[PDB]
């Protein structure tokens, strides 16, 4: 029967032929190359935007599964190959499933305790079969096992959330949405939104590839059996070769800040700032168990540190699986896509500069600025500044505040140390281009006519 | 587009071109009394840049980027 | 007999066929093409609202369950696809029904005590073979019973009243009429409601693929019986797949304050908020109800630390639902869609501003504004004002109290230092433009001469 | 039966030859040759990148494994020479393997013993066969026993990921994903990006090259299933060979700081640099890892010390693999080629030079310089720079710090130490040529006319 | 939609014009003894973006939506 | 490409033709009256290089990559 039944089934499906990579691909988001430089000023703040293309087009033979998802995902079972794949849509089929060995990648087993066999493949036998497979080691062993298995730190800004479909996997869709992650927000340069995938696999499971067509049928598959079980050319039949499985999380933080720097409070959590931190707003959505549920700088900390190992109980769910054309046994694999203008933001804080002059002598500041700016018709520009107190004569002490505002780039200073020499009275004590920008720069002068002294501080 | 591509600086401001990428730019540099009106590049458009390639210490300077809107009286002393 | 049940029951739902989400797509509110800013002054208050458009077109397989639909759960309830089960109302049917399996997954659970088999599927039969696998898993394991940690917090903005009927669901309807989601209020532009879902699970449900649709039925079923029975054509049998059980926690916070910090407030406690919260009268609702009704600050984390073990104190409920298609053994899905306005308001305060020119250097005060306003047509504008004495001279101390309304914005100071000399006769100790509102500000200047300084003081 | 099979076999695979090492040649990026130098100055550094084609022309058999192909990954299997093959996502295939013996470097052994063997192998059988002797040995003398204990710890700039493909194989692609190596970012001279690859072997298994075509399938193997298996000079068989076995860490050092001490950065954490160290972005990928999730600064000195002392606390994983083709029987290369970029990612900066003078006697500075400039173009050219003191008269003592940026070259210095003498009223204290810059030099004079001596202080 | 959609910077406004596109409002400003009208852009109707495209540190204006209701004497002084 | 070369070192520079690969540039020198232009290798344009290559001490150069742009007057005086 089944020698019969695999002759028909291979005669079916070997001449059934596509590309997995043209049936599973998510190109989702295009975009023209739009390149919108613009500026905004708040109070005591500047604002560039950078609206600019970029595609993000992936590709991946790594299916996720989540909660939504678990009950249907399990290896050998044959699948339609549809976008029913693409989007962890998984359709079934009410095909018998023949006699299949089923084995597991588990460590530390003895050599008869990773490998069984069903005949009639069956959510709930194998389920028990494989739970029972953990069972063993889990009680047995666990006291000096410690599998260092990926611990994938993966992160990222949650950008326009169909390049997170692309970069990450498409059913993302469902289990970030309740993530909270603002779509238009980064898309229309609203605020910042970071997420951080952090995994760990605990282990996977493994078919061996038919032999027999009719190996994966209960014993008697006809092609008419097939066709009237939904299989054809369209969304043909591919059988899932792996389910894998172990801790995951998607930890997100959103904050008003650019400059990545978020990434720099999302890690050193996960390891002024301080008020970056003080504006978390929070939202993730996680898979001790309290210290789960409340969420701070050591439960994430704790949750990868001392959780992240084979917990003390149990692991959580299937993570992802993958399928195979039964034509050829090829391996399938998604192509997801997006494109998006990028806005990498960047902000520029206002400057202040206090200028004190306690040095004995009288000198002359001229303080160069840049200026970057449009004119009247969306078009740049870039322009100097001058000061325009400029030759002019500063008491034996003196000090003076300027907003040194976030509209001034490129600063330049030459201060004059005034001599009563005749040989160029003009001393230079200190010319100095192409600074940084400063919250509170302090242009403190020193010393003496003969010997010009200058001290340049940060007061904050 | 067309930028004032001025050859050598002067108080001349007649030859306007449509120019290449180096229409990043429109320059026109007061030095003294020196005035020059050049295709430009605007990314290398700063202080430093067209003093270098000016060759001078101080300078006046402005830059745009609109189709010969940099121009003299666009400087003011 | 039932060889030939399942022979008609396949034939026929093969013939039987449908765009399943075509049936399976719902809409909610709709609204024209209005979007507006709008402004308003109140004694001692100043609001602006946002009213803009908010269309949302959500979808999933996870299915609601409560009291109306409560009566299907232990899933393989095999309904017929309705605009009812749209919305969330099952089709019971005096059918005979067939021998399957059954199995349910739980964390450590036994080697054998996961698969179960039920020859006439009804919620007694089933219902007691459920009852008694986890009372197995009850008395054998749950004195070390641990939780995987699937805290799916969510949070949103229930401005909406359909775009709770979208996003959540439609069944939501009723069960959030007891929550009391005043979205009509938002509307109105007055008030802020913002719901927080705690969920988990605890266990779930599975049944085997049905290779037949009389695989379900008990034998010899005709497909004018099933006619009969109610389930045809136009709504086409929905193979009930999977029930989710466990946890819940179902909160609406009811704030005025259109600051959207409630979505942090709402929260904060879970982890300013305290304040905002102070006058709110929260009200809850679980899907020890009557312990949460009260409200109290750690009942999250109760739902966790009750809510990782299984008592016999106090209901849990059955947490989701889900079904597939019949014809093909294809995933069902929802397409609920919502479109209506939201409002994103906000609030600018008016308060005691206090100018203290108590320096012994009589100082000038250029003081500028912005005012965003309209008159006699309701056209936006915004204009300059500025001081009353703007860099007009104060006495030598002078403590004025300034009524500053929160309708203005964008405040510029300059403070002036005077002086007698030519060159620049107009010397800055402090001009800041575009400075944050301070709704009781005491703005005074000090320093010496020689060194001119600012105080950028609140009173409090 | 066998025997005849194996006849047939052994003339098809010789018939099913192909150039191994070019079906196995992925050539890369295709670059013209160009040299682009071009210069830019950060507010106070002078960056000098000169792109330039770079042609990493690679070829290998340590045919690298990770997470998203441990599916596939032991000596034994029979795999289809296609590109699919290339890109490190093995083809499948309905092959059932014949008899055939397994090697396992056991470290304890003074002979060939410890092998094994399965006469028709599958994933579960020589898996558990090989996981057996694993365990075996891991019991019995590895607790007393040496192992090696060596540093095989691999870098590169990471230019680019096609620079990484050919350096680190073609399937990094995918896994160099939550690296965040920000190769862009080199490619436009913002940030430099080194990978530093410490791969970690612990064993590895081999098997015996094909003796008998027939010994690599059950008796009786016929070309005609194989080219109904897709098994032809299309697409010919080939045989694994080897699979190793340990971890790995992927250190990404990535500073804003575009510089080459990024080596010495991670050779100062391997065995100030503070701050080189301070813009690290270290992103680490793992291919138990707790000691490393805890960061230190001896993570790595114990990763080596411990990790690579690799103990019976847990086993490895498996890491990587190689194969042969079925007919050759001899070892298989892919040959990863690339042509890429290489920003010169040198960099220069200003520095202060204290032209300090306080000797007895009149002194006069002449400074030179060789002068970095552009003309019309922005062409490059060098210049003469002459000191403006030159000519010019200084006191007894003379202290003014010349802003001596590294945009300037080839500094020259000469100092008169004047006499009173008629005839050459010159004195040379001190004149060098080929010096370089000094982020502060106090460049100093001390003693009479008669002994002028100096003094080159370097304050820092 | 009829604005005072006409660049110049004098005490008159030259023609009222049905501006849509920089028509979201009508904006004037006076810098000392220069006063300039012309259709304008509300959400770029600010403080700063007018000293900025003034260059002038003292000024005022007046910016509203209703149709050349931003005429001269709308502005005050 | 066509660069000038004066073997002889010449304040009037007017000797230039066409060379080849060895200098790479234009390089005028001035040592008090003496000027020398000539085609020079810019890898064997340094302070040191002209020193050496021309037996003398001091001096002022300049080496510039396009040919003929190189003259006496760009330096100072």
């Amino acid at each position: 029967n089944s020698e019969a039944a695999k002759k028909a089934l291979n005669d079916y499906i070997w001449g059934l032929q596509y590309d997995k990579l043209n049936i599973l691909t998510h190109q989702g988001e295009k975009l023209k190359n739009h390149s919108s430089r613009e500026a905004f000023h708040r109070p005591g703040e500047y604002v560039v935007c950078e609206k600019k293309k970029q595609s993000i087009s992936n590709a991946t033979s790594k299916l996720s599964v989540s909660s939504a998802n678990d009950d249907r995902i399990f290896p050998g079972a044959l699948l339609k190959a549809d976008q029913s794949l693409l989007e962890n849509l998984p359709t079934l089929i009410p095909v018998n499933r023949g006699k299949t060995t089923i084995s597991v990648n588990l460590p530390g087993l003895k050599n008869g305790e990773s490998n069984l066999t069903v005949e009639n493949p069956s959510n709930s036998t194998v389920r028990t079969a494989v739970n029972n497979l953990v069972e063993k080691w889990i009680q047995n062993y666990s006291k000096t096992h410690a599998v260092p298995a990926r611990m994938q730190y993966e992160s990222i800004s949650a950008q326009s959330m169909s390049q997170l479909q692309a970069k990450f996997g498409a059913d993302f869709s469902k289990v970030g949405a309740p993530l909270n992650v603002d779509f238009s927000s980064v898309h229309k340069c609203e605020k910042q939104v970071f997420i951080a995938n952090f995994r760990q696999v605990y282990y996977t499971a493994s078919v061996d590839s038919p032999n027999s067509p009719s190996a994966l049928f209960g014993s008697g598959i006809t092609p008419t059996d097939l066709i009237n079980r939904g299989v054809n050319s369209k969304t043909p039949p591919v059988y899932v070769s792996n389910v894998s499985y172990g801790r995951a999380m998607y930890v997100k933080f959103e904050t008003t800040s650019k400059s990545t720097k978020v990434q720099a409070a999302i890690d050193a959590v996960v390891k002024e700032y301080e008020n970056i931190l003080k504006n978390t707003k929070i939202t993730a959505v996680v898979l001790e168990a309290s210290k789960v549920i409340t969420g701070n700088i050591d439960t994430l900390k704790d949750l990868i540190q001392k959780g992240s190992n084979f917990s003390a109980q149990s692991p959580a769910v299937p993570i992802s699986y993958t399928t195979s054309f039964v034509k050829d046994n090829s391996i399938a694999t998604i192509q997801n896509n997006t494109d998006y203008i990028e806005t990498k933001v960047t902000s520029y804080k206002d400057g202040a500069l206090t200028l004190n002059h306690d040095g004995a002598f009288v000198a002359r500041f001229y303080v160069y600025w840049e200026e970057l700016g449009h004119d009247a018709d969306g078009y740049e520009t870039i322009r100097s500044r001058s000061w325009s107190g400029n030759g002019y004569n500063r008491g034996a002490h003196y000090s003076t505040t300027l907003r040194f505002k976030g509209n001034v780039r490129n600063i330049r200073v030459k201060v004059l140390g005034a001599t009563g020499l005749a040989w160029e009275p003009w001393r230079l004590i200190y010319s100095k281009n192409d600074l940084p920008l400063v919250p509170q720069r302090n242009i403190s002068t020193w010393g003496t006519t003969l010997h010009p002294q200058f001290e340049d501080k940060v007061v904050k | 587009l067309q930028c004032y591509n001025c050859p050598n600086p002067t108080a001349d401001c007649k030859t306007a071109v449509n120019c290449s990428s180096d229409f990043d730019a429109c320059l026109i540099t007061k030095a003294g009394l020196q005035v020059y009106n050049k295709c430009w590049k605007f990314e290398h458009c700063n202080f430093n840049d067209v003093t270098t390639r000016l060759r001078e210490n101080e300078l006046t300077y402005y830059c745009c980027k609109k189709d010969l809107c940099n121009f003299n009286e666009q400087l003011e002393n």
